[PDB]
């Protein structure tokens, strides 16, 4: 486990978002937390319904791939990933449980290099070392509590660094799955 | 009354002072620090995380400005790739956060360590030299003389990631080769290229000084 | 390692904004005024520094003159004047500074003004998108005292320090060239490596 | 025996460089300035001091007016301005003195610039013969603050003092004519005695 | 044996140069060091092939005369000995194991009187007294070490204070003969 | 606030003043010095030094300027050569370098050490009178009188090296004069001309005062 800037997070189940298609023309995914749990769950169920809110989270990348698959995923948290167009719409901007693509990946959407990314809580996803990245995130923010709805505290990316490669006749697509379980989690003033 | 005079260099504004001035603002309480997590207090810390360096700063062409960070290892005693161990002077080392905040400042010295990872098949073998010469030292005409030097000899059907320790740098400079020590041996069905990711860093004695916009 | 601290690393004031009188000139107080000053800023998340400005004024030739200045600093929230005989200037929780242009500059300090706990130069959200609220440092207004029309024109420089500054959550550093001091987008057709290139 | 210490001996600060602007200049630091020190700092072959420096500026006729001035340092591997309005002179690394030139002279201090332990005055080797590399302490550079031209003429003149003087490997001391500021080249065929002679 | 300014060198085997012949028209000699042994010998080897470079010295002069010549030799060591021409050729500036002729031995090619030099370390060769002088030299720098190929730290300088006299008959040229020991020497950076 | 009034005397600038000013790089940290042998902390360490002494000015000529290093001695109660014993005065005592020292300074006083070194064939043979005359004494008229003051009789046959050290000197001054006590004796086969060396010192209790440039 990574342990996010060294601190668990402090004062309840796993969720499970839609696999996203590996491919050899993929350029990355983004996820914005906690937007990508407020419109599914009984999690969600509170975000919606309440004022404040502050949570931990504890983010689970896998990736399920052969021998014959190559390839190296940068899973990281950003916090406070602002998106930077060439204003973004509400899509691009706070995508559901089904994230968005990446146009420009060199430059994440933000104007900062992908080659940096790793002053930032991460993991490396190699397939042919490891297939498992996990990373436990504080809450991270300059109040106590905020709103779910209207902020989002990080955004998880996931980058294809090396290209995915393959013989043809092997799958050309390799899901990846993320499971996500909101750890010391709070909630107040219920709307 | 008390009796002073007044010194040579007297209502002069050095913009460099750090003389405590008036409050705008005497009966104002800002409010209290909360813990945030994650505080950093020196940008060694900052210094000290592994970042990628574009080897490959071959392209530039728009599309593919992504393929900068990796270079390419496919298929006997050839030259993959070569790059030096410069933190602050133009080339792969701007890329990372330690060779962009070299720029900041006017001196460093320490120690580098410089990170490979391999990211071909599970199933691929295959053995590479990587050579670092001292201070001084021309390029190698072969991998023969390289091997000569400080070498480590990097096989990745064992070990996926290998780390080479730049001894000393300071603001000539050395230099990094990577040779075929044997040729890429892949099985059917696997793909026939594949790709090495340079991570560099700076170990815990790097400092700076002279800090220079 | 003394050399790499924060407040090293943020020390060193600079020049940030320019005011020119050819009566009165409002100035929104911002960091990014010094152009080179906001990649270094941006390198982190939250901030939480008190600051120090230093107002040198004199003539467009740089030459100094006999007249009376008032520099009056509007705390966040406080409405701004509209004239040079707005009932805001006469306001004393707006405070002001009376100097001389012959006396030394003018230096104030003037302390955390965020309702939050950190400066946070990235909002991920709404309050219109990225629009950080709770950034806002107050503003100076600059005027010559006296009801007639002044005799000079005058040029006022403003110097700003950071000190005890305090950082959390580095993030990289900005490669592309900055468009908009509110949002952090770029030009997408002519994007640029990070650094220089090779043949080999 | 107090008389004869090396602080006693290389105190008195004594006037390096003068400086004309009838609008900007440029003043590498180089003690060698001063037209008798030379001689003095080669009786050592290495030193380590802190400088003091002091700027009387004034016009030719040496009258005092009212104009406001800007002296930069700029440190060593800093680029220098090549205009009045380059992008060097608001850069905050180069540290600024603001002072009009009614009030007492300005007086910096800057310590030990060099990378090594020792200012040395002779290279027996290349880095171009004899070019001590890393002897440069940085620049002094001058301006009238403000964008239009200066209504005065300006004679500034630069007084420097060392403070804190060691130093090290006595050699003989120089008895023949200097010629050029960076090597210790003679006139050969003019080659003269170290003193007066005699019949005798 | 003369130790150059009160410190012995800290943190290996005699090297005989070229016998240089005294005669009534002499004006002197000066050899650079460590530049004299890079071209020669084992320590020279690793000069050449090294980055970095520290060492003292142990040099001994030699004059082999009868009791029928006369003369004096003021042998001393000169730190950073910079030339001063009337810029200096290469062959000139670092002569190998075989010196250089001084042509101005009054301002000793540097515009320094000779009569000063006894504040440096040094001794005197007296024909009638004594026909040897010894000195050792520590390391002499503003920086731990330094490059071997592109800085000398010192230069020997053996000048004839009262020319060489003899009678007819004898012989007319004397030898000098300069025995050199490297001490506490280092090495770093392997090229 | 706190009264004050400004003395008479303020805001002048005195060069000679040593009141600390603000530094330019608050945050700079200087190279830490080490140790670089002989260090030298006072001058009169470089005044207590022997140096050569051109007693021999005569010449002027370009391609014998050497010659006056030293004065010779060749083929009875004649003179030698003859000097002051005036550090700081024109003559003789500019080339050593507490005569140039001298002239960096307006007040010395102290004791000297003027040493001679014979330079002639080891079978050469002789004695040799060095007379020194307290201030206000006239050069003697002959070797009689010569020896009735202060003296040292030198024979070069036994020992190579004599020290004359002067009683006490203060910026009329002192001569130093030399005879031939005998004649030039030698051998058949050797040299029938020698030269004498002077090296001239400090002793301990030199002191200067009002450096002047």
């Amino acid at each position: 486990i990574i342990v996010g800037y060294g601190e668990w997070p402090s004062y309840n189940r796993f969720y499970t978002l839609d696999t996203k298609l590996w491919e050899k023309s993929s350029k990355g995914w983004y996820w914005k937390f906690p937007d990508v749990l407020t419109e599914t769950g009984v999690f969600g169920q509170n975000a919606q319904f309440h004022y404040l809110y502050r949570s931990g989270f504890c983010i689970h990348v896998q990736c399920n791939a052969s021998k014959f698959h190559q390839g190296a995923l940068l899973v990281a948290v950003l916090p406070e990933y602002v998106i930077g167009t060439v204003h973004p719409p509400y899509k691009q901007t706070q995508p559901g449980a089904d994230g968005f693509e990446l146009q420009h990946p060199y430059v994440l959407d933000a104007g900062i290099p992908i080659s940096q990314l790793t002053v930032c809580p991460h993991q490396w996803i190699n397939l042919r070392t490891n297939n498992c990245a996990t990373i436990i995130v504080p809450y991270i923010n300059a109040l106590p509590f905020d709103s779910a709805l209207n902020h989002c505290n990080f955004g998880l990316l996931v980058v294809p660094i090396s290209p995915l490669d393959y013989d043809q006749g092997a799958t050309p697509v390799i899901p990846i799955t993320i499971t996500l379980a909101p750890m010391c989690s709070e909630f107040a003033g219920l709307r | 009354g008390f009796p002073t005079e007044l010194k040579p260099g007297t209502n002069q504004f050095l913009t460099t002072d750090d003389g405590v001035s008036a409050p705008i603002l005497p009966n104002f309480h800002p409010t209290p620090c909360i813990h945030i997590p994650g505080e950093v207090r020196n940008l060694l810390e900052l210094c000290q995380v592994e970042t990628i360096l574009e080897v490959n700063n071959v392209p530039t062409n728009a599309t593919s400005l992504m393929e900068r960070l990796r270079f390419p290892v496919s298929a006997k005693g050839e030259l993959c790739a070569v790059f030096r161990a410069d933190p602050g002077r133009n080339g792969p080392w701007q890329s990372t956060l330690l060779g962009q905040l070299c720029g900041y400042y006017t001196q460093w010295s320490g120690s580098l360590e410089v990170t490979f990872m391999f990211t071909g098949s599970f199933m691929a073998t295959g053995k590479m030299l990587i050579a670092y010469t001292p201070p001084g030292g021309p390029l190698p005409k072969d991998r023969a003389t390289a091997m000569l030097g400080t070498h480590v000899i990097w096989d990745f059907g064992l070990q996926s990631s290998v780390t080479l320790v730049i001894p000393w740098i300071s603001n000539t400079t050395g230099l990094v080769s990577i040779w075929y020590q044997t040729n890429y041996v892949v099985p059917i069905g696997a793909p026939n290229t594949a790709y090495i990711i340079a991570l560099a860093a700076a170990q815990k004695n790097f400092t700076m000084k002279l800090c220079k916009d | 390692t003394a050399e790499t601290t924060l407040d090293s690393f943020f020390s060193r004031a600079g020049l940030v904004g320019e005011i020119d009188l050819p009566g009165y000139a409002n100035w929104d107080i911002d960091i990014t005024g010094y152009a080179q000053m906001r990649r270094k800023v941006e390198l982190f998340t939250y901030m939480r520094f008190d600051a120090e400005f230093t107002f040198v004024a004199c003539t467009p030739t740089g030459e100094v003159v006999p007249q009376l200045l008032q520099y009056m600093f509007v705390p966040p929230g406080a409405p701004k004047p509209d004239s040079r005989e707005s009932l805001a200037w006469q306001t004393a929780t707006n405070p002001s500074v009376f100097v001389k242009l012959s006396d030394p500059p003018a230096q104030v300090s003037v302390p955390f003004m965020s309702p939050a706990s950190a400066y946070q130069w990235f909002y991920d959200g709404y309050p219109e998108y990225g629009a950080m609220p709770n950034n806002m440092m107050g503003t100076f207004s600059v005027r010559t005292v006296g009801t007639s029309k002044s005799k000079y024109p005058l040029v006022v420089r403003i110097y700003m320090r950071m000190k005890h500054v305090r950082a959390w959550i580095p993030r990289p550093m900005r490669n592309q060239n900055y468009l908009f001091k509110a949002n952090p987008n770029y030009a997408g057709n002519s994007i640029k490596p990070t650094g220089a290139s090779r043949t080999a």
